[PDB]
């Protein structure tokens, strides 16, 4: 029931695509073997 | 003959669909048939007659 036939309906579509990857360089430093290069500030959940 | 129609605009309704249609052909034939007669006559009548 959700089928769109583009030519049968005189429609067109833009297909937009990209291909992406991510790597985090967790690795050795002068301080030790598996050192993480990112830290986070997390939101306040206190009830004061 | 084919049959065109008014389409309208929709992604989802029964309208906005262009309906399909057909042209068609048929066959007619010349068929040869034979018409004939035989006309027999006595040879003596040909011999006696005053005309061909």
């Amino acid at each position: 029931d959700n089928q769109i036939n583009l030519a049968e309906r005189d429609m067109v579509a833009l297909r937009l695509k990209a291909r992406f990857a991510y790597v985090l360089g967790v690795s050795a430093t002068a301080m030790g073997a598996n050192k993480t290069p990112v830290g986070v500030v997390t939101p306040d959940v206190t009830p004061p | 003959l084919p049959e065109a129609d008014w389409v309208g605009e929709s992604a989802t309704d029964p309208e906005g669909v262009i309906k399909t249609s057909k042209v068609t052909w048929a066959n007619r034939t010349l068929v040869a048939e034979e018409v004939a007669v035989i006309i027999p006559v006595p040879e003596a009548v040909i011999d006696d007659a005053t005309v061909e």
